[PDB]
């Protein structure tokens, strides 16, 4: 948010720089510093099946999606462990044709013995926020249910 | 009848050498049958998932 004299958190003006309490314009905070680090993966309605394009960062280190609640817990979470990095893991949460292929250069490796099992609890995804465990870039795809349109 | 392949050929066309006879020269150089293999790894292959590359 931009910063405002009199409105923001500053000492400006005359020296040593003064910050006055006032009823209801007093004083709120301009931003947070290196405000770029938040990001948010809103979910807004349920979603059934979902085509994820996930880029790991760190090998051996569990890459994956892991979903949140609207408290900041976890119901359900995609995650695999891999010996090498994969340029893109791709999930396709479809119940017809689920996909869990590790791609690293023109090679397509099966990853679901990888996967963490207990984790995976649902493939159905409540209202909340998604979460990126050691990914560097994701790309969405969500397809989402209405029973009559 | 004796094939010929290691000598030169007048014309360029006396003694073509033809994949099969470099294949059996190749096994005889090294004393392998076709029950084993000669292998070298240059550099390590890579183990990802339940793949080796």
């Amino acid at each position: 948010g931009k910063v405002i004299a009199g409105m923001s958190k500053i000492y400006g003006g005359t020296a040593p720089g003064n910050y006055k309490y006032i009823k209801g314009t007093s004083y709120t905070y301009y931003g947070e510093s290196d405000i770029d680090r938040l990001s948010r993966w809103d979910i807004k309605e349920e979603i059934f099946s979902f085509m994820g394009i996930l880029y790991p960062k760190l090998p051996k280190t569990p890459a994956g999606v892991r979903f949140l609640d609207d408290i900041g817990n976890e119901y359900t979470a995609i995650v695999f462990k891999t010996e090498q990095v994969q340029d893109y893991i791709l999930i396709n949460t479809d119940v017809n044709d689920e996909t869990y292929q590790g791609w690293k250069g023109t090679t397509a490796l099966n990853l679901f013995p990888v996967m963490d099992f207990e984790r995976y609890r649902t493939r159905i995804i409540e209202k909340g926020q998604m979460e990126l465990i050691n990914l560097s870039k994701a790309e969405f795809k969500i397809k989402r249910k209405a029973d009559f349109v | 009848t004796i094939k010929n392949f290691t000598f030169f050929s007048p014309n360029s066309t006396e003694f073509p050498v033809g994949s099969n006879n470099d294949g059996k020269l190749y096994m005889m150089l090294t004393g392998m049958d076709y029950r084993t293999i000669r292998r070298k790894d240059w550099s390590s292959p890579l183990n990802t998932a339940l793949n080796v590359q």
